[PDB]
């Protein structure tokens, strides 16, 4: 609620902006548009490209690499907007930069942004 | 018992009596000194292996046994994705079902049949002892029990920490014992945010207990025939290696040209690469993938030949979804990926990393 | 009491902690049922717009559909497809115009037909549900045109082809009765029946005038095609009912949604979709509130319910919010949907007690229209 | 602020919803997007078509005919949105309907809606 | 103290009372001047966007330009035109993609060119102003491409045609210096000078490295083309200054926007356009606030002003609001522009006192980029 | 005196002495009983008027004189549009410059020159008294003074309340004295919301104190030749009526085929319609506009002939912006428009409506 304050993760609601996996998301939470925490909603196309962050999980005290991926080919959802930047770096370090529309490799060459999913790919290092 | 069985296997592995002219053992083509691979030069370099008859060559590169024990047995999962098994085309169901085949294959060890294998084991008093304490008396008198038993033991031996020590830098880093250099780290970050993680990671999401950098699936990535190798094998210019489809039972023509994702562990020291050993250099194997993404004239060109990558051997069922990422690897990232993949070298073969 | 976001949170936690794998994929929507409800967002005349596909039961957005300038949504009664007629331009809001119909699979949300409309024929107006309509076989989509003259467009869904324009008199709205027949509402006060073939001039037949020039019928009547019941309020709350199930218009007793004493205290319908109709219960629902006569497009805070057959009041709900659009689910124990444009929120109510059960918010920029499918 | 109450006109601020000429306006006031009370913003196209309304001016106690005309060919301005319905009739009386996008006769066949103007064209009667 | 709405009413009344006629027509925007300021609304990644042309002096919207998905605006310094690179799809957000450049007249706002970009090459990213750039002669537009690899597009505005793509090293942003030369910032921490022509490999020279790997340079540096002054803040408020006015890169000494005490207490730059540079006064302006370290895209409430030859603080303004982007008019007594994404409002300040003078609100869904022209 | 002057013009307006063979006067072609137009049937119907020689026919319809006093003098205004003047092509600057032209026109009044007119005036004792009392003694002895003085009186006559009464139904309704019917009011509404008001309203915006349903502009609306009228005019089948371009001093080719917007006051009683009397019905005049808007085949057909309307006499300079409005007039709307236009009939001409 103080936007300038240290972000504080919770592990009890995935449609809130303080959910732990959302630590470096930029756009819209896909669960809020008929998708799920890690699946695109019907009609959209799943990017193969991603950007990563190391998010701390307050449930088991561990940190996880989240490789965010976009759902593309639709106008932005508008529901459950979120912008977080834990570990987020400027564009010249693109693997960690979240301004970018990571829609590359989507089917049908979809490049418009709709929402973002937050799957785990591995532990932090 | 689980101890003894594997100790027996450890004897058979390095025992050349299992070959027709007794010139050859598992350890000849699967050399422990080179991460369980073939260091010997045949007519096609190190692409394919020479059999026991001094002459005959295979059509496929000899893979690492290292970490092969983590591969599930052959199956189709709920997505309709066949997964697992042994051999590049998965024609063996698991390590035991596999273990027999080299012994009876005429281009490799080339025994005429199970009975002659039993006739060789039977000639060793140390084999009569070990075999009979594990599999009971008369095992070596029955060809089918003895051959089966030999497989059992070779499979046990492959499932030891000698073959899967999880002591690579990457492991040590992951256990908080050292840290990545910046380049290794940038290589790792690239690996997990580019298309590689879509096949060279145990799982679709989450964390594996025992990662081997392969999802055990089957994919055609559009490799050309290796001609020098294919000539050496003598299968003929009109032969087509159908990868998985050639497994007896598979009839789906969508499985033509699909081979098993190899574990990337020790990749740095086990070239040449891919099923036919068509690329000498790790760097070339990474660059091949740029062919599906890049626009630069250099991306259609194999830097080892100075000529086009090639026509695929099987130009259908390509995994274009994963391969067409829309993103070309610049030299920095190829340097980075090389670097990171070296960290998947088991400690005992780190010395090898220089040459 | 546990929210959907919360449940999701535990499931993910439990997968993670059990080592369950799962492939990130494109979801499918659940199968079309009675409690599915579609909410359209005209977006205060914005050049691109969105449709929201919602499960009424859970109170969850299950999908979404993008659209052009002032699209008209249709939904097939049997759940076999959804569709809209839409409009785009080569540079956002400027350049070459393309009108078009798109048909979508109702669980994949993928287009199955894209059918261009020649010479930019669509009527661009604040969304009225019955300015574009499906025939009850579902093989034909009929859309209204205002410019240069009232006409009707016939699109063949089955063959995926625009066929032709029907010339009509000065009439408004399209209420289909058969595979080859619909009704309109004409300026003089009649309905016109328009019977058409695959070619030729259509046969057009007027009814008698069924209301006076000084009595103003709204732009959002409810029409149950499976009943053949047209339900048409006027500015003051009186209710015309036309029975078209015979294939001809039989005009039922007009009814009064408000009582003369309420009307003298300034009770009046008001909003956008001011009226709904439940087929099974033969029941009418209407947005009303106290207002001056020319604030008819303002939000209302009450819904009255009445019997259709007799005109007797069954209930009067206090909705608790500023409501602009209503509709119901056409199953038994129906839900009552109350859409607040201002709040951008669908309020889902029990249509018996008029209690609020749950809500879905952040519904675009200025959502206006509610569509259900009568699957019974 | 009470939306259901009688509309009460004023003649001191053209950018407010209760300015006297906007008695049946539906969309946006062009003055807030580079236009003026009776001119279109640059880039846009002026319709010939209109809907009309009788609007009571509290300054001189007269009633005037406002022929509302749309500026078209741009996305909606989003500025000073307004919906009034003084004497507004259903679509089947189109000269007095205001849900309609009166862009007809605009240059280039511009038909998207940006904002509306409010020029007097008559005395009411 | 009378508003613009109030003046216009008062004049309308006198025209009425006097019987002054006028023809309803299409206005022209006043002529481009120092106090013109453009605001762009990426609209939280919406597929269609808006630019607002504002007179900073009056606080009045004087025009708008429609755009597609994440367009990049530019503004010629002489006032002679404005232009953007933009993107549209055959069906809203889907289907065939076309990338193009449009050049508008600054007072009619009419397109004078529409140049198609082959093979959909633009970088789709949260709008960074220096990812598309005019050369100092106003003859050439240069745009960045990310995919499939870093490359720069060259578009000939005078001939209204695309020329070629440029292969570049792993670099980002584009800072033109000459008709045939620009600079880029590369991943190794150097600058790269790119000298190009119509065909052939361009001559690409790296500068020396000017910062370590773990100092982060923001995506929104200020660059005055007419001073050849590149002004690049870091996450901490350390400010790099590069002088290019010689045509080669001369590294100036660094300065610290924030004291050691303020740093110790958590003061940091933050927001979107976090920095501005006034050419004539040689001053730097920086959006700063007290924040945790990984909150660098949050809004700020303070501006620090400093002398760019010395690093001496001149002033620390309290802005009164949540501000995401800043910029200044390039005249004398310049205005300081403060844009609030959250409030969708441009607050206009006197740059000398930091006093709020006036504000323009309702600037889309998420305005983020302020562009001025240096007309002096 | 302004009263005397006009009273003198009332004598001249009905005096056939002003024609060569004394067979006609202004009132012959601008009949006060038919709203100052020509009730006579010539070889092309009432489309065109027969001159003093009993044979010659002009090439244009004789307009009303009603309300032409309100038309401002000829001028190009600041938007580059020529305004006002007199004649369908504006070739006279005002009512004064106009009044001498019928007199000397061989196909109209056919006097041989100004001297002849002066000789005719000088031969009447009331004109000698009337003229010299206002213009001084000997006025009728000078051809130029005399002729100029006859124009002055005619113009002053035309600018009196009798030519412009402002007592139509539309006027009484705008004065609050009564109410349109439903149909009539619908028509007005259609008139002020459809493209008509872009041409047949004085002002673009604001209220006019004395509305005449014409902005005084010039427009080519793409009318065809009137075949028969053109045959009777004897001007030849190779002729083209260039409208305003034909005014001496106008050189702008963009003005070819453009004609002054007529006032719709008394329109119901002044048919046939347009500069060349091509259409007899008021209904047809209105329906001609549908040809730029409508898609129905019937809008390509002139309902008075059964055939296609016909190509424009002058194919360039059409006012397409105004004419291509994109909305067709149904019959209910045409009916209403007729009904409302009937309410622009002055009081005294309401008997004619039937
Ligand atoms: C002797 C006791 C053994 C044992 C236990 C194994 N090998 Fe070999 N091997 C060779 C080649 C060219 C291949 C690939 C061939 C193909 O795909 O058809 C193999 C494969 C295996 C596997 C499968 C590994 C996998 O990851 O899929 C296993 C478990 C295996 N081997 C064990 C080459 C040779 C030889 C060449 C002369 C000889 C001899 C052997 N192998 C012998 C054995
Ligand atoms: C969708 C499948 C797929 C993707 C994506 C993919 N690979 Fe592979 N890779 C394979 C398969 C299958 C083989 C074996 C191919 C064969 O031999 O025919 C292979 C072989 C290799 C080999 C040779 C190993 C050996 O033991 O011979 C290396 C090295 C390798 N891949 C690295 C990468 C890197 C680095 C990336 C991306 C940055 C990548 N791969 C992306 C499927 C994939
Ligand atoms: C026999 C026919 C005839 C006679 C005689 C005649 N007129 Fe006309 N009048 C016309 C015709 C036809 C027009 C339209 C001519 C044209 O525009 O070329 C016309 C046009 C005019 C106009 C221009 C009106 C407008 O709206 O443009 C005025 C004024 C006028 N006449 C007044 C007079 C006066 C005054 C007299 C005599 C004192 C007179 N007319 C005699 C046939 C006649
Ligand atoms: C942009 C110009 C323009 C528009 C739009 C226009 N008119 Fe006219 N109208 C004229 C001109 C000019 C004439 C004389 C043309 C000619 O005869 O050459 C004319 C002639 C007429 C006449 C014949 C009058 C007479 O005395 O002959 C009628 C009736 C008329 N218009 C009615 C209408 C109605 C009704 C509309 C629309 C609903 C309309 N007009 C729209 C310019 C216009
Ligand atoms: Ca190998
Ligand atoms: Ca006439």
């Amino acid at each position: 609620t103080d936007p300038r304050a240290k972000w504080v993760p919770q592990d009890n609601d995935i449609q809130a902006c303080d959910y732990w996996r959302h630590c470096s998301i930029d756009g819209n939470i896909c669960d809020c548009s008929g998708g799920s925490l890690t699946n695109c909603p019907p009609g959209t196309k799943l990017a193969t490209a991603s950007w990563v962050a190391s998010c701390y999980n307050p449930t088991d005290g561990q940190s996880y690499l989240i490789a965010y991926r976009d759902c593309c080919g639709y106008n932005v959802s508008g529901r459950c907007p979120c912008l977080n930047t834990e570990g987020e770096l400027p564009v010249y370090r693109p693997e960690f930069a979240n301004d970018i529309i990571w829609c590359f490799g989507a089917e049908d060459d979809a490049m418009t942004y709709h929402c973002t999913i937050s799957p785990i790919v591995g532990k932090a290092s | 018992a689980d101890d003894a069985l594997a100790a027996l296997g450890a004897q058979l592995f390095v025992d050349p009596a299992l070959s027709r002219n007794a010139t050859q053992s598992c350890a000849t083509c699967h050399d422990p000194a080179r991460a369980f691979t073939d260091p010997r030069e045949g007519k096609a370099g190190l692409a394919v292996s020479v059999g026991d008859d001094g002459q005959s060559h295979g059509d496929r590169n000899a893979p690492t046994l290292g970490y092969a024990a983590l591969v599930p047995a052959f199956h189709r999962d709920a997505n309709g994705k066949y997964k697992g098994g042994q051999f590049w085309d998965g024609r063996a169901d698991d390590l035991k079902q596999q273990a027999g085949q080299p012994m009876l294959n005429p281009v490799e060890m080339a025994m005429p049949d199970r009975a002659a294998v039993a006739a060789r084991l039977r000639d060793d008093p140390a084999y009569r002892t070990g075999f009979e304490a594990l599999f009971g008396k008369g095992v070596l008198d029955d060809p089918e029990r003895a051959f089966d038993a030999a497989a059992e033991a070779l499979a046990a031996y492959q499932a030891t920490g000698e073959f899967s020590p999880f002591d690579s830098k990457y492991d040590r880093v992951m256990r908080g014992e050292e840290k990545f250099t910046p380049l290794e780290e940038f290589g790792y970050t690239v690996f997990i945010t580019w298309n590689c993680r879509l096949c060279h990671m145990q799982r679709k999401q989450g964390v594996a207990e025992r990662e081997t950098f392969t999802n055990f699936e089957y994919h055609n990535i559009g490799l050309p025939v290796n001609e020098t190798a294919r000539e050496a094998s003598g299968l003929g210019a009109d032969h087509v290696d159908h990868g998985l489809l050639a497994r007896p039972g598979i009839e789906d023509p969508a499985q033509s040209g699909r081979f098993k994702v190899p574990s990337l562990r020790n990749v740095a020291v086990t070239g040449p690469y891919m099923h036919n050993g068509v690329f000498t250099d790790l760097r070339t194997a990474i660059l091949f993938y740029n062919k599906y993404t890049s626009r630069r004239p250099e991306a259609k060109i194999n830097p080892e030949t100075g000529a086009p990558w090639g026509e695929p051997e099987v130009a259908r069922n390509l995994s274009l979804a994963e391969l067409q990422s829309g993103l070309m690897l610049d030299d920095g990232r190829v340097d980075a990926l090389v670097a990171f993949l070296e960290t998947l070298t088991d400690r005992r073969y780190e010395p090898l990393l220089e040459e | 009491q546990e929210t959907q976001g919360q449940a999701a949170a535990r499931a993910a936690a439990a997968d993670l902690a059990a080592g369950q794998d799962d492939e990130p994929r494109i979801l499918e929507a659940p199968a079309p049922d009675a409690r599915r409800v579609y909410v359209n967002d005209p977006a205060h005349f914005a050049a691109v717009t969105q449709q929201f596909v919602i499960d009424g039961e859970a109170g969850r957005v299950i999908g979404m559909i993008d659209g052009g300038f002032l699209p008209n949504p249709v939904v097939a009664d049997d759940g076999s497809f959804i569709a809209h007629a839409s409009t785009v331009f080569s540079r956002i809001a400027r350049g070459e115009r393309t009108d078009y119909v798109e048909v979508f699979d109702p669980v994949t949300l993928l287009p199955t037909a894209d059918i261009e409309l020649p010479d930019a024929p669509r009527f661009l107006v604040g969304t009225y549900p019955w300015m574009t309509s499906l025939t009850p076989d579902g093989k034909t989509l009929l859309f209204y045109q205002f410019s240069p003259a009232p006409a009707v467009g016939v699109v063949d869904l089955e063959g995926k082809a625009f066929k032709r324009m029907l010339d009509v008199p000065d009439c408004y709205h399209i209420f289909p009765t058969a595979p080859d027949t619909f009704f309109m509402h004409c300026r003089d006060g009649s309905l016109a029946k328009v019977a058409f073939g695959t070619e030729g001039t259509p046969e057009i037949t007027h009814t008698e005038v069924f209301h006076p020039e000084d009595e103003f019928l709204i732009n959002h009547p409810a029409y149950s095609q499976k009943a053949g019941r047209l339900v048409w309020p006027t500015y003051t709350g009186k209710i015309h009912q036309i029975d078209l199930s015979s294939g001809d218009a039989k005009f039922l007793p007009a009814v009064e949604a408000l009582t003369e004493a309420e009307r003298a205290d300034g009770w009046r319908p008001g909003g956008w979709q001011q009226v709904a109709y439940h087929r099974a219960l033969d029941r009418i629902y209407l947005l009303v509130d106290q207002r001056d006569e020319w604030r008819h497009k303002t939000a209302s805070r009450f819904v009255v319910v009445l019997d259709a057959k007799t005109g007797e009041r069954l209930a009067k709900f206090e909705m608790g919010h500023e409501i602009d659009s209503i509709n119901v689910s056409q199953d038994e124990k129906p839900l009552l949907y109350a859409l607040s444009t201002g709040d951008k929120t669908l309020y889902i109510h029990d249509a018996e007690s008029g209690e609020e059960l749950r809500s879905v918010n952040q519904l675009g920029h200025g959502p206006q229209v509610i569509t259900t499918a009568d699957m019974g």
